[PDB]
RNA sequence: GACGGAGGGGUACCACCAGACGUGGAGUCUGCGGCUCAAUCUGACUCAACGCGCGCACCUCACCAGGCCCGGACGCGCGGAGGACCGACAGCCGGGCGCGCUUUCGCGAUCGCGCGGGUGGUGGUGCAUGGCCGCUCCCAGCCCGUGGCGCGAGCCGUCUGCUCCAUUGCGACAACGAGCGAGACCCCGGCCGCGGGCGCCGCGGGACGGCCCGCGGCAGCGGGAGGACGGCGGGGCGAUAGCAGGUCUGUGAUGCCCUCAGACGCCCUGGGCCGCACGCGCGCUACACUGGCGGGGCCAGCCGGCGCCCGCCAGGACGCGCGGAGCCCCCGCCGUGGCCGGGACCGCGGGCUGGAACGCCCCCGCGCACCAGGAAUGUCUUGUAGGCGCCCGCCCCCACCGCG
């Protein structure tokens, strides 16, 4: 059935790790969480302004 | 390179007698003395050899100014690390003459002689605060930015 | 008294949080010979992202940057000495004790 | 005329091994250090095996949505779709034409027809 | 649609006996781990991350399930009323506990 | 030490023509065809450069002695940067196969003896360089 | 100089606050309506041993405990952690008015 | 209040002047506008759009050409279990996907319908509106209590003196006390000390307009010396009040409204944003003679791993965990020749990586324009301008961009 062609692509499909948008996964330390995402949750993870 | 231990890693025994400190637009050079035969030597490299040989005569200039006699005997081990270039000859220029300064040590009146040496060249004796400054977002550089299109 | 020698390395984003921890190491460590604590160099964890969620303005930036300070304690004590040591360090919640054997 | 120091008749019998050594860096790649996939495999013999065995004027012409395979020797006396992205593209390969990607020889771009 | 009724009542089983469920969500093909079953042929096997969701939201639909979400996550949390409905469906008895019934207690 | 007080520019030059009469090295024709670097406008015109790059090599080795250059560390020495570019230069490195011949070739005279991480000088080796240093300052 | 710049654990240190913005998403998903203000985790030991400070503790006991390590249990899930060996201090946060989350609640 | 080709003072290299490097002229690139196309997904449009929304061969992905697939939860009404659904070798159609056919094979209510309802959606409206941001804003004002003055709108303090970047103060005053902005504070240097330490790195202190001289009601104000440093280090956080500024296209931020199974749902396959007179909005490299191009002395600071062996490289193998720029400085080669200036366009190969180049690099052709840039523009006063390189963000691939 549709499994045959289901998701048959092999390519990154990374995407934002708090949200689901795909695009500034922005994986610099690992952190694969968003950029739009990521003013949202800074603070908690220890960057600060400064 | 950076601030290390390197102060006196390189050499082992033979205690160098005199540390002075000597720093010139992010140039570390710790100057060793050990009152030898005149070796003036810095980087282990001869006061003569130089980057830039036009240079050299700059760094001679408390050898100019203040008596020969000093430099007539004296010994040298420079660790000089970080610095472009140029920047590398005036911190071991600050090294050596506060190493000839440590020298004299006992005399009292050491300040007076040496500023003979601050009154033809000031900073020789003392460290610039100078340094690199930071852009800002929209900067190319550190005091500049994208041309303004519109007034 | 397989005197095995123990490296500690603490990881944590506060110098008032880390201060205390390391304080405490060293403090229950005077009794088995603990080496003195070693700084390491701040480890820099900027991020750089335009505040603004649309495109809108002069994009401004926000530099957000985590300090990370590890410090190393080596000891040389049995097993179970560092066990007895760890009920006296006042535990800090969230901070990483690291026991490198 | 003469393609890759193989007359077109020669290169046209020889196997797509035999005109693979004297080749460009990524036809040679192409099966060097790679190979073909399942499907691009299955295409080839389903225009071969016809294309070997015509018993008048073609009647297939086949329209196939694969594009950039590279084009083998043998292929050479029929014409292929190429789907560009919207319709098909009729395209027959030259015997000299070989050793390059039939994206090359399909338009899938408006020619000109601006400059307003 | 084929869901197996070993992986249906197994599944019930995993959720009912920690009364937890934590998924990052998968949009489609996908393996959840802390469920494993045996199929017809006596294989250890795990389920489909697609399947599983139909029957995750099915028995919050239900509402033998409490679930949350937190942007791609499900959190599920089994109410009493659903304690009784899964022991309707795994064919269990009304003695046994879901394992968090009780002993978290914290003096 | 006179192998620092050497100036750099005349130890290396000063070494080669002696080289030449030594037979040493023997660099080879393919070498002396192509041009260094993989950012070099064109090919140096010194015609012995292969020559002339072995007198590079061994002084710089001097300095380095027991902490060792690979085959990459003799390229940074003569590291380059392409001048010729509508879009802006990134640094590159030099051609390895020329560096990776000429400290090969100086194992096989004994002057340098290696087994380390990458190359070192054999002490029989490091003495005779010092030894032409010791003729060249005095 | 010789030490890795591969510090593994460096990099899992931010894991942990990760973990903190996680467990601050999941309380608050329902927990902010029970009450969570704050949260702190403490994986030194693998106790996984997680603070909640919050207005009123008794709302995630219930009358039976039996969500109390629940909320563990989730995280079992996710980090295999084991009912008891993970810990929730659920406790009394005094002056509520002071604490804001709730209080716009 | 707001305007004013009204005045009286302030102040800012976003103002200007003394200067500087520019840009606009040249080529090249990236983003627009405007075209074309089956399709060129779009938002933005004076500062305050236009290398910007974090690196489109695929995915992303919004759009075009083709089709698969349900994932129509939960309740009742049905159909009804050897009968709900769902899989299928060949021969196919068809890139293709057992989709649907011929076929003759397997399943076993796990469900299919009818409804009511859930069902997603980078689909519309940001003049539904959240949050956050752009600006006003190199920019200081805001308001409360009590008392005054006014029928009241409002005044007063909150100031027609001086000083400060600044209601910043000091004086004086129907106002008198408060406050919030600015300050303070925090981040990194200028330097040193104590504990230490592998990784020089944690904790203190310290330049205080302090003192000198002149003026200062006084606050302040110059000229000064000592001195790591002269009277904010380089940064962040930033009031009241707004804007119908931007974003529903980041989202479990979402209202109304639409498409809800031949789907605007969701998978695959090939497109496109890399098409595209002219025009622009940033960039980049040039026009050589303080330049080349030359081998060959080198030198960092972000904070970073190397070796060996083949291959001109590109790279590839085999491995060990380990380590650094350019410009410039060298001696040379070289006549003012679109030049051995410049490096375009573009034939011929070698590779890389990726499902796949249409991405990219290297080698070898080739030698575009351009020989100092008209109006009209910017951006900046010390480690500053410029010049010259490193790293990251994104990313299989790929920087001229941006943060540093």
């Amino acid at each position: 059935m549709r499994e045959t062609e289901f998701c048959t692509h092999i390519a990154h499909k990374r995407e934002c790790r708090i949200c689901g948008n795909y695009n500034s996964v922005y994986r610099k330390y690992g952190l694969f969480i968003c950029r739009r995402c990521f003013k949202e949750n800074a603070g908690k993870i220890g960057f600060v302004k400064l | 390179d950076l601030l290390e231990r390197n102060d006196i890693e390189v050499r082992e025994r033979d205690k160098y007698t005199v540390h002075t400190l000597g720093k010139k637009k992010n140039s570390v050079a710790v100057a060793f003395v050990k009152a030898g035969k005149g070796d003036i030597l810095v980087n282990n490299v001869p006061l003569a050899l130089v980057r830039p040989e036009i240079l050299r005569t700059k760094v001679s200039e408390p050898i100019m100014i203040l008596g020969e006699s000093l430099f007539k005997g004296l010994d040298m081990n420079i660790k000089v690390a970080g610095g472009g270039h140029v920047s590398q000859i005036y911190a071991v220029r600050q090294a050596i003459s506060r190493g000839v300064l440590a020298s004299v040590k006992d005399e009292a009146a050491r300040s007076e002689l040496r500023a003979k040496l601050v009154s033809y060249d000031r900073q020789l004796v003392v460290s610039d605060p100078r340094r690199c400054e930071a852009k800002k977002f929209g900067g190319r550089g550190a005091r500049a930015r994208r041309q303004k299109s519109y007034r | 008294d397989m005197h095995q020698k123990y490296t500690i390395i603490v990881v944590g984003k506060d110098l008032k949080l880390v201060e205390r921890y390391v304080k405490s190491i060293v403090k229950e460590g005077r009794a088995f010979g603990i080496s003195g604590p070693c700084r390491a160099p701040v480890r820099r964890l900027t991020i750089t992202t335009r505040k603004s969620p649309c495109g809108e303005g002069t994009n401004t930036w926000h530099r957000f940057e985590l300090r990370m300070y590890k410090r190393t304690f080596w000891v040389t004590c049995g097993g179970n000495d560092i066990s007895t040591i760890l009920s006296k360090t006042v535990v800090i919640p969230g901070i990483q004790v690291t026991v490198e054997v | 005329p003469n393609f890759r120091g193989v007359e077109v008749e020669k290169l046209a019998t020889m196997k797509i091994t035999d005109i693979l050594p004297k080749l460009n860096a990524r036809c040679r790649r192409r099966i060097g250090k790679h190979g073909l996939s399942m499907k691009h495999l299955r295409f080839v013999n389903k225009l071969r095996l016809r294309r070997a065995a015509q018993p008048s004027q073609k009647p297939k012409i086949v329209r196939t949505h694969l594009r950039d395979m590279i084009i083998f020797p043998e292929m050479i006396g029929m014409t292929v779709s190429v789907y560009n992205g919207r319709q098909f593209i009729p395209v027959e390969i030259k015997p000299p034409m070989v050793g390059r990607a039939l994206r090359e020889y399909s338009m899938s771009y408006k020619i000109v027809s601006h400059g307003k | 649609v084929h869901i197996p009724k070993a992986v249906y009542k197994a599944v019930y089983a995993h959720l009912y006996e920690n009364a937890s469920l934590a998924l990052k969500e998968y949009w489609r093909v996908g393996n959840v781990p802390g469920i494993t079953y045996v199929d017809e042929n006596g294989k250890l096997c795990n389920p489909t991350y697609l399947h599983v969701n139909c029957i995750m939201q099915s028995l919050e639909s239900r509402g033998v399930v409490k679930d949350t979400f937190a942007w791609r996550h499900h959190y599920y949390l089994l109410t009493e009323k659903g304690e009784q409905f899964i022991r309707k469906e795994l064919d269990l008895t009304d003695d046994v506990l879901p394992t968090p019934y009780s002993k978290p207690s914290i003096k | 030490s006179s192998v620092t007080r050497v100036p750099a520019d005349v130890f290396i030059n000063s070494f080669a023509a002696h080289l030449k009469n030594r037979g040493i090295i023997k660099c080879p024709a393919f070498t002396d065809y192509v041009k260094t670097g993989v950012s070099r406008q064109y090919a140096p015109r010194d015609a012995d450069w292969f020559y002339i790059k072995a007198a590079s090599v061994i002084r710089h080795f001097y300095i380095s002695g027991s902490h060792s250059i690979g085959v990459a560390g003799l390229a940074r020495k003569y590291s380059s940067l392409q001048k010729g570019k509508t879009t802006p230069h990134h640094t590159k490195r030099a051609s390895c196969k020329v560096i990776r011949s000429i400290v090969s070739q100086f194992l096989g005279q004994k002057l340098l003896i290696a087994g380390e991480r990458g190359r070192h000088i054999s002490p029989n080796g490091r003495k005779m360089v010092e030894d032409f240093a010791e003729g060249l300052q005095k | 100089v010789r030490r890795d710049e591969e510090n593994v654990y460096y990099s899992k240190y931010l894991n942990d606050c990760i973990m903190e913005a996680e467990l601050h998403e999941f309380f608050s998903r329902e927990l902010v309506d029970a009450g969570y203000a704050s949260c702190s985790l403490c994986r030194t030991i693998d106790s996984i041993c997680v603070i909640i400070q919050c207005a009123e503790p008794e709302v995630v006991m219930g009358d039976n405990h039996y969500r109390l390590h629940k909320i563990e249990y989730l995280l079992a899930g996710r980090f295999m952690c084991d009912p008891k060996n993970f810990n929730i201090w659920v406790d009394k946060i005094i002056k509520r008015g002071l604490s804001a989350e709730i209080m716009v609640d």
